[PDB]
């Protein structure tokens, strides 16, 4: 009742936290296990920061350098980062246990389940993106590919486009789904390419293409 | 006599709508000697009106264009050439004309069966 | 009718 | 300050200037000159941007404006014809050259990606154009009715004066650029009605600017102040037996630009004004006489693309396809100049009328069609012969498809075996013979404009072999069997009248693919390669989408600053050899589609002769073992 | 006198005025119309 | 003969002079409408619902009074009478097929195709009186 | 005649608002922006107008093009009354079109 009635409070003077006291917030909520509800304070905190989605008319067009839409990024980010520090401070105090004793699942479990909800249902992709950035960053690859939310096959996508080994997700991605022609698809695709790809390694995609 | 009916409810419904634009103006006056609020969506009314007027006048604009950009050619094409050949011509229309009139005659009556079906449906 | 319609080569 | 206002001291030496018509006349000359850029007849509007910035004056507007009153008002005080004319003329010729002096594209261009795309900078530089250039005024004036009437009173003339007048005669000049200044409103109206008044609307009412309406609010479109001249359409029709190319081409291309239009024909057929005016006094027999005798007249072999005669054919039968396709189920004036009486929602033929006897314009169109021979030796296989063909053959297929004018048309061509015209003047197609002097193997095959004929050509036999079947079909379904003998006699490869000609197997020469028009040698392109056609892409592939990505990538290289001057002709070629792979790609996709048409209807044909035929098979197990020889390498 | 009063209707179509909206339409005929008539 | 002398003259003259007359009440009564709007309304406090009218006005006013816009018009004139001397010239030039022309046309198929016509006119009377019933018989539903 | 005295009615009366105004100004003694308004709405009449008058003159020298030797010919006859039929042809589609329209709204 009482982290409940702190988050209610919180959102509401959302488009007017500092990030210092933001921070002191999500400090709190970690050492409280409120793991789930210190994700969704900094996701609020966001979008009112941002009401019309700068951040993503900023990412959309792709990279403006020198413009004032870097406040809407830089801000959101200060969020963004939390969230990315919180997920840390939740493996880590649940490191390694199990999701059940014999048909229960544990608490630990449940408080995970609760956290990556939060963020897996979330509306602002703009957030999404640089979550799966902060993954792959983190060497958490078989994380991506479970995510069944439709902002990642558009981060994928757009990220083939200009690296290899990206699209070689991409092409992971349709694969563990059983979409075996939709990666053979991006592999052939991407072996007559005009990227800079060896021809050793276009043997290898035409041949999983063919497969 | 049929086409000049038309005529007539035009010039009705035209001086009906002049009779009370022009009688809303003097009950003011009247009003006066002795409704600014509601001229204002008069006013507006014309406005909306002629919005179109001149949209209608870009049309008729672009249609003229694209006349004479042919007009062009069937000259370019008289100077260039420079009576039985198109008696084919009128067959070769009316015999389109029985067509798409023929076509024409299924939508209207698809229409009309399809607001039929809705007034069946209706008391049905 | 045909003067010169005729297929008289 | 001519030694009292400026205001005031600049209108009265105008109003001085305006007594008489030397002095008029010479003003008007000197303004146009004086209109004219230093470089000669796109930027730098020619004349300053400071004109007029210390005095409270509109810049340039006072001149035009008192131009245009002058034209409107002050024509009534000529008694002279001819100084009336002359300054007419003049006025004609500074309206053109204030209009030919406006940028189209440029202005479309900005208003589409710079203020969207580029940045703010360039802008004022398009706004100070579009607000001192004096084209917006004088699309504003054209909307005047003082305008049109007087330049209806212009072209509305005895034609005794035009025919005892000289070529170089001031009223034919006169004429002319009236008829092209219309034409060049028609053209305008739209672009000025979208990207000037929104833009001079807002600028009057953010800044401080006085000016006197002079259009009218009624007139919504140029189309509004014209409609309600009838004669319009009976001169302009009057004066196409007069024989002077520019006027006549002018003439027809202003016709169908009118019939072209949407208001003009639902005023005029909301019975109908159009077909009543021209039945006057007998304007349409006449004006289908002289069309007749103009399209008998031969041309010039060796001026082929510059003999007037083709080119008033060739307007002549543009003008006829564009009244004949806008708005087919409705009669419209095409019919009634073919020699057909044009009814409400009905047509018919009267008694020994012109074209009862066989004498009208469609009857000459089909004497010069099945009296012209294509098939040439020193060159052989011509281009505007077959461009005049096409055309011929679209407008019969136009008139044919519409069933108002479809019965009759059928009855009056089979009626004078048109079908076995057309066979005896069709001509065998092989990779020997050349197109024009060049052959087909050859590369620049795809990029000449033999493609262009080739495509006719295969349409040519794609709609004879489709009126073949339908007529086959008409024939077999009358249950007659006096033509049937006849037609299979053709298809047989005999006449009698014995005149042979090639089978219809024999035509079956336009699939070949060691042409290989699918396969393309693609260049190495070290360079420009990840540049698709995207926004380029009915197969169109516009060379403007590539055109801006490859310059933008060839600024960005240069900003670079690595070895930009040295690689810049790499760019050059690779730019010069992508925009001719893109038209030979447009034509490859042009060749296929038309040969994919020709094949659905030779294959048409081919069922409906199958189905409908009554005569022995053994005989016909010859020409069976025939098609199955011809389609089986098709196939495999 | 039917088509007589078919064409003075179409004849008094095609000619003006001040409606606030009917100006006359341009007439085409046969070539353009048919191509105009098939694109209905 | 009286009802169509009647109408053909007598009727179609007030039809037409009837609707210029409406046309300049019109005016007139806009005018009207318009300085009541002005020296009744002249205390200095109009404005609310002014500023739309203004705005819209502005932008009609603005997209008329443009260079372009007015331009295509006068470009266009000339653009015709280009054509109109050239037509002109190129018909005085092929002013010789007269009685090709006038015996050309003079045929027997007109009469028929006046029939056509009329019967096509009849018919298509018919479908937009349908549709017209088909509009105004649906309106109904509409409501219910 | 109802309708021709109606134009009597509403002009005398009409004329009979002048005092009154002129009465107006008589008490004022003792805008711009419609005028502007007016004389807006009162431009685009004459852009009507000449347009009408360019149409016209299109109508006069496409017919006399075609032909001009016979103005009181049947084939312009036809030409005119088969371009009515077209035009009442295309309305009576268009509608119907949008009638066809308006029914799939009531498919829900």
């Amino acid at each position: 009742a009482l982290l409940a009635e702190s988050l209610r409070l919180f959102e509401q003077v959302a488009g007017s936290l500092t990030p210092a006291n933001l921070t002191t917030a999500v400090e709190q909520y970690i050492s409280l296990k409120y793991y789930a509800g210190a994700i969704q304070l900094c996701l609020t905190v966001a979008q009112q920061k941002d009401r019309g989605n700068t951040a993503l008319s900023w990412v959309n067009d792709g990279k403006p350098a020198n413009d004032s839409r870097k406040k809407a990024f830089d801000e959101r980010k200060i969020c963004y980062n939390l969230i990315h520090q919180v997920l840390d401070k939740l493996e880590s105090d649940f490191a390694g246990e199990p999701e059940l004793v014999d048909g229960r699942p544990t608490l630990a479990a449940t408080k995970r389940m609760e956290a990556y909800n939060v963020v897996n249902d979330s509306s602002d992709e703009v957030f999404h993106f640089d979550l799966y950035e902060w993954y792959i960053e983190k060497g958490w690859t078989d994380r991506i590919l479970s995510i069944d939310s439709p902002h990642v096959i558009t981060y994928l996508q757009r990220l083939a486009e200009t690296d290899f080994r990206h699209a070689e997700l991409l092409c992971r991605f349709y694969t563990t789904r059983s979409r075996f022609f939709e990666a053979a698809q991006v592999q052939t695709n991407l072996a007559k390419s005009d990227l800079n790809i060896s021809l050793k390694d276009r043997i290898i995609l035409l041949s999983r293409a063919k497969g | 006599l049929s086409s000049d009916i038309l005529a007539i409810d035009q010039l009705r419904e035209l001086v009906k709508q002049d009779a009370d634009n022009a009688r809303l103006s003097f009950k003011a006056i009247d009003n006066l000697k002795l409704s600014n609020a509601d001229l204002i969506s008069y006013f507006s009314k014309t406005a909306d009106e002629m919005e179109e007027m001149m949209k209608k006048f870009e049309k008729t604009i672009t249609e003229i264009e694209a006349h004479l950009t042919g007009v062009e050619a069937h000259a370019m094409a008289m100077q260039n050439v420079a009576v039985d050949e198109r008696v084919y011509e009128l067959a070769a229309v009316l015999r389109e004309f029985e067509e798409s009139i023929l076509k024409v005659a299924g939508v209207v009556g698809g229409v009309k069966e399809g607001v039929t079906e809705l007034q069946l449906r209706d008391f049905m | 009718i045909l003067p010169m319609y005729k297929l008289s080569p | 300050n001519p030694f009292p206002g400026p205001q005031e001291c600049m209108e009265m030496m105008f109003r001085e200037f305006g007594t008489g018509f030397e002095q008029s006349n010479a003003f008007i000359q000197l303004l146009t000159t004086l209109l004219v850029p230093p470089e000669g007849l796109n930027d730098s509007v020619p004349f300053p941007e400071w004109l007029g910035s210390s005095i409270r004056t509109l810049g340039i507007e006072p001149y035009v404006d008192f131009v245009f009153d002058v034209f409107a008002n002050r024509t009534k005080d000529i008694s002279d014809p001819s100084q009336l004319r002359i300054l007419r003329l003049s006025c004609l010729d500074f309206v053109m050259v204030c209009l030919v002096t406006f940028n189209e594209d440029l202005i479309v261009l900005g208003h589409e990606s710079n203020i969207s795309i580029d940045d703010a900078m360039a802008a004022t530089n398009l706004a100070t154009y579009v607000r001192l250039h004096p084209f917006s005024r004088v699309m504003e004036w054209l909307f005047n009715e003082k305008v049109i009437t007087s330049l209806i009173n212009t072209i509305h003339q005895d034609p005794i004066s035009l025919g005892s007048a000289s070529p170089d005669s001031p009223l034919v000049v006169s004429i002319l650029r009236a008829i092209q200044v219309m034409i060049k409103a028609l053209e305008l109206q739209e672009t000025y009605l979208h990207l000037v008044r929104p833009e001079v609307l807002r600028y009057q009412g953010e800044a401080g600017v006085r000016r006197k309406p002079v259009a009218n609010a009624a007139y919504s479109a140029f189309e509004d102040g014209i409609l309600s001249h009838l004669s319009l359409v009976v001169d302009l029709g009057k004066y196409c037996n007069l024989g002077h190319a520019e006027l006549t081409l002018a003439c027809l291309k202003l016709l169908e630009k009118i019939s072209t239009s949407s208001r003009i024909l639902s005023a005029w057929s909301p019975r109908n004004k159009a077909i009543v005016q021209l039945e006057r006094n007998g304007e349409g027999e006449t004006i289908s006489a002289s069309l007749s005798a103009s399209i008998m007249a031969t041309l010039d072999p060796a001026l082929a693309a510059s003999g007037e005669n083709y080119r008033v054919k060739l307007a002549i039968l543009d003008f006829l396809y564009a009244c004949l396709r806008a708005t087919p189920d409705q009669p419209t004036i095409a019919h009634q100049l073919l020699g057909f009486h044009c009814e409400l929602s009905k047509l018919g033929i009267e008694p020994k009328g012109p074209f009862d006897m066989q004498k009208s314009l469609f009857h000459s169109l089909l004497n010069v069609l099945i009296t012209l021979t294509v098939s040439e030796e020193e060159q052989g296989m011509r281009g505007y012969l077959v461009t005049l063909k096409y055309r011929v053959l679209r407008i019969l297929q136009l008139l044919w498809k519409s069933p108002l004018s479809a019965s009759l048309v059928m009855d009056e061509l089979r009626a004078t075996n048109f079908l076995f015209h057309m066979l005896l003047r069709e001509v065998q197609i092989q990779p020997q013979l050349p197109w024009d002097g060049q052959l087909v193997t050859g590369c620049e095959f795809l990029l000449s404009d033999a493609s262009l004929a080739y495509i006719d050509y295969l349409a040519s036999r794609a709609a004879i072999f489709e009126y073949i079947g339908k007529e086959l079909c008409s024939v077999s379904q009358n249950r007659i069997p006096s033509i049937k003998r006849q037609i299979f006699d053709a298809l047989n490869g005999q006449i009698f009248v014995p005149l042979t000609i090639p089978s219809i197997f024999d035509f079956f020469d336009f699939i070949n693919t060691d042409y290989k028009w699918e396969e393309i040698p693609s260049p190495h392109f070290t360079y420009l390669k990840d540049l698709d056609l995207g926004p380029c892409i009915g197969v169109h592939y516009d060379i403007r989408k590539a055109q801006e990505i490859l310059a933008l990538k060839r600024k960005e290289y240069e900003h670079s600053q690595l070895a930009t001057p040295e690689f810049l002709e790499t760019v050059e070629l690779e730019e010069k050899v992508l925009i001719e792979w893109l038209t030979v790609r447009n034509r490859a996709n042009l060749l296929l589609t038309a040969r994919l048409n020709l094949l659905q209807a030779w294959a048409n044909l081919l069922l409906v002769m199958i189905e409908s035929n009554d005569f022995k098979s053994t005989p016909k197990m010859a020409f069976l073992l025939q098609a199955l020889q011809a389609i089986l390498p098709t196939l495999e | 006198a039917l088509f007589d009063s078919l064409l003075a209707r179409n004849k008094k179509q095609a000619e003006g005025e001040t409606a606030l909206g009917e100006l006359p339409s341009l007439q085409l005929g046969l070539a353009d119309l048919r191509q105009r008539l098939r694109k209905l | 003969d009286a009802i169509l002398s009647r109408h053909d003259l007598d009727h179609t003259v007030r039809a037409f002079n009837a609707r210029r007359r409406h046309a300049e009440l019109s005016r007139r009564c806009l005018h009207l409408a318009a300085r009541v709007q002005v020296l009744r309304n002249r205390g200095y406090a109009l404005s609310g619902d002014e500023d739309e009218l203004k705005q819209k006005l502005q932008q009609i006013d603005k997209t008329l009074n443009d260079p372009a816009q007015g331009s295509r018009l006068e470009e266009l004139w000339s653009r015709l009478i280009v054509l109109r001397g050239y037509a002109e010239d190129l018909k005085d030039q092929i002013n010789q097929a007269g009685i090709t022309e006038s015996d050309g046309l003079g045929e027997e198929i007109e009469a028929k195709a006046k029939k056509i016509l009329e019967d096509y006119d009849k018919q298509l009377q018919h479908l937009k009186k349908q549709v017209e019933e088909a509009k105004k018989d649906f309106e109904e539903w509409e409501k219910q | 005649s109802n309708v021709e005295s109606q134009q009597e009615e509403l002009t005398a009366w009409l004329d009979r608002y002048e005092r009154e105004l002129d009465e107006l100004y008589a008490k004022q003694m003792g805008e711009r922006t419609y005028k502007l308004a007016e004389k807006l709405t009162d431009q685009l009449d004459e852009m009507g107008k000449d347009l009408a008058k360019m149409i016209k003159e299109i109508n006069d020298m496409s017919n006399t093009l075609s032909k001009g030797s016979k103005p009181d010919d049947p084939l312009t006859q036809i030409v005119r009354v088969l371009n009515g039929h077209l035009a009442q042809l295309q309305w009576i589609d268009t509608n119907a079109a949008a009638l066809q329209a308006k029914v799939a709204a009531a498919q829900k």
